[PDB]
């Protein structure tokens, strides 16, 4: 096996700038002057897409902004200029020695202006209540950076046992993020309290955004 | 319009056999090779095997003992079979067409989430989400429906059968108590809702559930 | 025409061979001057025998100096086979001289009669064996072996005639025995030269060919392998030719590079691989 | 071991060569029976000379019967080079026998003394020349030439000894003249055999190679052509190897087929073409 | 040069039927068992599109209904089933011998039910009249077959000197035809007459369709 | 999204030079070959030449004397030049990308109509066509505009800048008195017209004319 290491593991590149991803092979993969290293792009929830084959040839139907050089062990994939649609995970693959090996993915993060999350809170529906469980969801859409914290505030009290978070990948349109916070409670736990608030802390504003409902 | 589609069971019991059929279109298997690559959160992408034109195949060294790849050129179908699955075999299995006279793969297909567990298939339960109070309404209003208690992956949450594909946010699922919970949110202009009906479609291929939910404001 | 002598003097092996040829010719002049008299009965015969030896030495020197010539249109591989041809002709010459020595021994036994000229020849050829010792690129491996075999055969012939002189104070028996001995000694060089000239698979490569075929067969995309041909060029340059049948969409570059690397690791210097794309 | 004789009897050429060898051996027995007496001075010498002739004939027969053997792992090309080796050894044997005949003529001139045995040998070799006449596939072209040269040389030697007998009612002059004549006669066969064994470009193919290179260079996608190697295998099978540098997107199939057709139209039977895809 | 002949020159095939186009080469184009014959499809006003390369391999991205066999001199392109979108001109091309030669095109006509032309007549505009010339156009759209005749009828009189016709190619949607008839007249010629009618004769109806205007 | 676009003069005087630049996109000329093929009503399709990766080129036997193909990999442009044009050289010139390791051409570009004549470029004159009488109106009503007196080819007739691409019929041009006349017709629902404005856009690349015409009912 030929192990492929990609550096850096995570990369943040501003718009219209230059992005460099380097793949290093333990053993040489050159055959008679031909480098058998291929690059793939995998977006969120999509099959990997071939970009460069033989480390220097662009696959038909890809934008010309993708460029790739390298030889022997060290290779490099260059994106210039970097667009919002290029936010994905890139893999380097070698076909010189059986079996084919894929390097660890490199995540490309698109830097942009900070945005304030659109905090929204939704109480459980009637069918939720009849089912015997309660679930409150707090949606924070179109915010940057990914670093964000949520505080769940029940009847003026802090709770952290039932907090549950899920982060979406960076959007390909506006290069933003969306995270959902879910808190699960039983019937008695929901009924014994009346004031439910969602607190979101972000770098864009020191004052947390609060959304509340009284039921 | 080359396409590759796999049809395999989402949930497979441990120490059982996995059968995946990759039906191809837009090209003939008589002159092309189809690779098999699985992707998992751990170990990254991994190459399983490849089958050549008339039937010659090469397997990965690790999986050479418990792998079998078949093909039938008449129906343009490639059969993938593995034996004695375990927990670490849970991954996303892709069938990829080999690039023309190159060692890479150009065209891929949307893989099938194969989960190896002794858990039992549970149909999803869809619950719509509505604003708590009809106050402080702005031009943009957020709507969603919560999918709770389903197994295994995946669930396809689609709004208005693809009519409203803008502003949707399909958050990734998270395991809890040997169960999976998924949340989806969509923003719609306040003029449209509730003036025009809005629905989210939840499809579970594992349980063959296609329940549709109505968004009722309070 | 004059530059040939300086080219010969450039290499040490050619210098030693030229000195040996010159001293053999001087010995020829001395022995013919001695044989101008009426006692030349066997002197003419042994003079012609050592003329044959001088001719063989000249042929070896010519092949050695030719083998360093550059290739051209007429000789694509160059003149590296000159050493193999020299070895083959030296083996044949040694066999024929063994039979000639047997004939001379028979004649001497049949016809009763040279006693001091053989001592001089023994001195000359012991000086020769003292001088000669061994223990694309580097195309000089068989000239030394051929000249060493010839000089040792000449020394053994001198020993045989000395033994015959001691006996007279049977010679055919010792003559035929030494002829058989030198024939058996030259058998390995002759068989090696024949194998080289037969387009035979190299002896050092025969064992590794099945392993190389198994390795290249395991390459991705290779369906069938056919029409293998391997042979030695001069001493170690193995010119191998291969034909490959690959998949209609197989990567020709990787297969060619892997085959070249596999056969280079086996010692095949010059390799020609033809990749054929199978129809479905 | 017994089946070899039946295999020899299968082919007419092997049958004629075996009959010739048998009659030479019978003549050897007759002449040695005649020479058991005290007049064997030159009889032993000419007996050994015709023993050499019988050995050469046996070598030619062995090469001829070997050349029809099927190929195997050891000999990828088979045993088709056996005929070339037989021609080369026959040429060398003829040269050495010419020098031996010159030596015998010198001995006869120096030492005064066989008159009827030469007539029998002349009858035998004229019968031989009456019997022999000429005018991968078909690997038999040089054995007939070699045996014809040897038998004509033997006839000329018989003519020379007859002329010497007429003179005695100078023999060295006619002996050396006929030796030079037969050497000049065997020069073309020797040079052809050497050229075959030299891996030299075939004489009938040298003129057509520039035209073939020009034609293949004009093919679409072919950038450069390098490392050409052409040589003869047995008599007409020209094993040629070629290396081609084509465009990164050139059609390998069409280029390979066109090159094979072009070199087949030139007479190259076995061809190996390596297509290399240039980097940009 | 290798001349390629396609038979038949024109072919009419019903929907969902089987279409056969054969290309014959003067000399053999097989190299070591490989046939170097390629097929192209050229629609109306479009660049030719590659369908089959090496006479047996479908180009990536074409429908599987296209099949092709052949060897040496005789080749054959088979369409099964035949759709309305397959109405185009097909060319056979060989790459065995320089120079590359393209055979004469074969037109594929889609057979369908007969349709009545939509006869419409348009008088010249005001700018036409001010320009000094008059041009009347009669449009016959969505009719089948292509065989159609138009009679121009001025003040109850036949004229054929100024008649001008233009035929469109077969439509890829409904496999129909459209032909325009134009008659050019001067100012005095237009003014001296008042009744202008367009007569269209078609196989679908023995009664001609008449469209008229009185100016 | 591979594209090949040519930029050559539509009208070339006889015994002059033709310069065509085929700009390529989506692939690099450093590893691909570009063919040049012209198509005319007579003689059918015809192969002119091809240029390889670094500059090697092969010409047709007939045109080897008066042809020259250049290339510049930096700008991804292929230059095509012919000398001493005549009447029979009027054709549609295509630049086609050579198929991967095959003798055919897979991707083509919309060729430029090269007309060799001593005629003089005339801008088109667009005249709208309206029904003679607003009577017997049906659900479907036919509209069009006549393009008369232009030279040389081509003219692109487009309705509402591509908004109304259904029912359009661009009839082929026909020569008359050393001039070309083209007619176009489009059918529109009677509810749309004249309630909603309808226009046909006529573009003449040779004369650089982009005149837009208004459809006025009588
Ligand atoms: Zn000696
Ligand atoms: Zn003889």
């Amino acid at each position: 096996d030929i192990v492929l290491t990609q550096s850096p593991a995570s990369l943040a590149v501003s718009l219209r700038r230059r992005a460099t991803i380097s793949c290093r092979a333990s053993e040489s993969v050159d055959g008679y002057g031909h480098s058998f290293m291929h690059w793939y792009q995998q977006k969120s929830g999509q099959p990997p897409k071939l970009l460069i084959y033989r480390a220097s040839n662009l696959e038909s139907g890809v934008p010309a902004r993708f460029s790739g050089s390298g030889s022997r062990t060290d290779f490099t994939l260059t994106i210039d200029p970097v667009e919002a649609d290029d936010a994905a995970t890139y893999y380097c693959q070698q076909s010189n020695e059986d079996p084919y090996t894929f390097g660890s993915g490199t995540k490309l993060e698109i830097k942009r202006a900070d945005a304030a999350p659109t905090v929204s809170i939704f109480p459980p529906s009637s069918e939720q209540l009849t089912s015997g469980g309660a679930s409150v969801v707090c949606f924070l859409n179109n915010f940057y950076p990914k670093d964000i914290n949520v505080k769940w505030k029940i009847d003026g009290s802090e709770r952290q046992n039932g907090v549950l978070n899920s982060w979406t990948d960076q959007d390909s349109k506006d290069s933003t993020y969306s995270m959902s916070s879910t808190l699960t409670l039983t019937k008695d736990e929901y009924e014994r309290h009346n004031s439910y608030t969602c607190e979101a802390t972000h770098k864009t504003s020191t004052s947390p955004i609060v959304k509340s409902f009284n039921r | 319009e080359v396409q590759l589609q796999e049809s395999g069971p989402g949930l497979v019991a441990p120490s059982q056999s996995l059968s995946i059929t990759c039906t191809v279109s837009g090209f003939s298997l008589t002159n092309y090779a189809v690779h098999w690559v699985r992707q998992s959160p751990g170990k990254g992408l991994e190459w399983l095997g490849v089958i050549w034109s008339n039937g010659r195949t090469d397997y990965n060294a690790a999986f050479i003992s418990r792998l079998s790849i078949s093909k039938d050129n008449s129906k343009s179908q490639v059969f993938f079979k593995m034996n004695s699955l375990q927990a670490d075999d849970t991954a996303i299995y892709y069938c990829a067409r080999k690039l023309a006279y190159e060692g890479a793969m150009d065209y891929w297909g949307q893989g099938t989430s194969v989960t190896v567990s002794s858990a039992k298939t549970t149909p999803p339960s869809v619950y719509p989400l509505a604003p708590g109070s009809a106050a402080q309404t702005n031009s943009m209003v957020t709507l969603g429906c919560l999918v709770k208690g389903y197994f295994p992956e995946p669930v396809t949450v689609t709004w208005n059968s693809g009519s409203l594909s803008s502003g949707v946010h399909t958050f990734p699922a998270v395991l809890q108590s040997d169960l999976y919970t998924l949340s989806s949110s969509v923003t719609v202009p306040s003029s449209t809702w509730p003036s025009e009906t809005v629905t989210c479609n939840v499809a579970h291929p594992a349980s063959s559930t296609k329940v549709d939910k109505k968004i009722v404001p309070r | 025409i004059s530059g040939w002598f300086r080219s010969i003097l450039s290499d040490k092996t050619s210098r030693n061979l030229f000195f040996f040829l010159c001293l053999n010719l001087s010995f020829a002049f001395v022995e013919l001057l001695y044989g101008i008299w009426s006692n030349c009965l066997g002197l003419i015969s042994d003079s012609f025998h050592m003329f044959f030896d001088s001719t063989a030495i000249l042929a070896g020197l010519a092949a050695s100096v030719i083998s360093k010539w550059r290739d051209n249109d007429a000789f694509s591989y160059g003149y590296v086979r000159a050493e193999v041809l020299a070895g083959f002709v030296n083996g044949l010459f040694l066999i024929f001289t063994a039979f000639f020595i047997f004939s001379e021994g028979v004649e001497r036994a049949l016809a009763p009669p040279l006693l001091l000229v053989s001592i001089l020849g023994f001195v000359v050829n012991l000086i020769g064996i003292f001088v000669f010792k061994h223990g694309t690129t580097g195309p000089s491996r068989q000239i030394l072996q051929g000249v060493f075999l010839h000089i040792l055969a000449d020394t053994l012939g001198s020993i045989g005639v000395i033994a015959s002189a001691i006996m007279m104070q049977a010679d055919p028996i010792c003559s035929i025995l030494i002829a058989i001995l030198i024939v058996v000694s030259v058998i390995p060089l002759l068989r090696e030269s024949v194998g080289i000239l037969m387009q035979r698979t190299p002896p050092l490569l025969e064992n590794s060919l099945p392993q190389c075929y198994q390795r290249v067969q395991q390459l991705q995309g290779v369906y069938s392998l056919q029409e293998q041909h391997f042979w030695t060029l001069c001493s170690d340059v193995y010119v191998g030719t291969l034909k490959l049948i690959v998949a209609p969409d197989a990567d020709a570059r990787w297969i060619l590079s892997q085959t070249h690397n596999i056969f280079t690791q086996a010692g095949v210097r010059q390799l020609y691989v033809q990749i054929d794309f199978a129809a479905m």
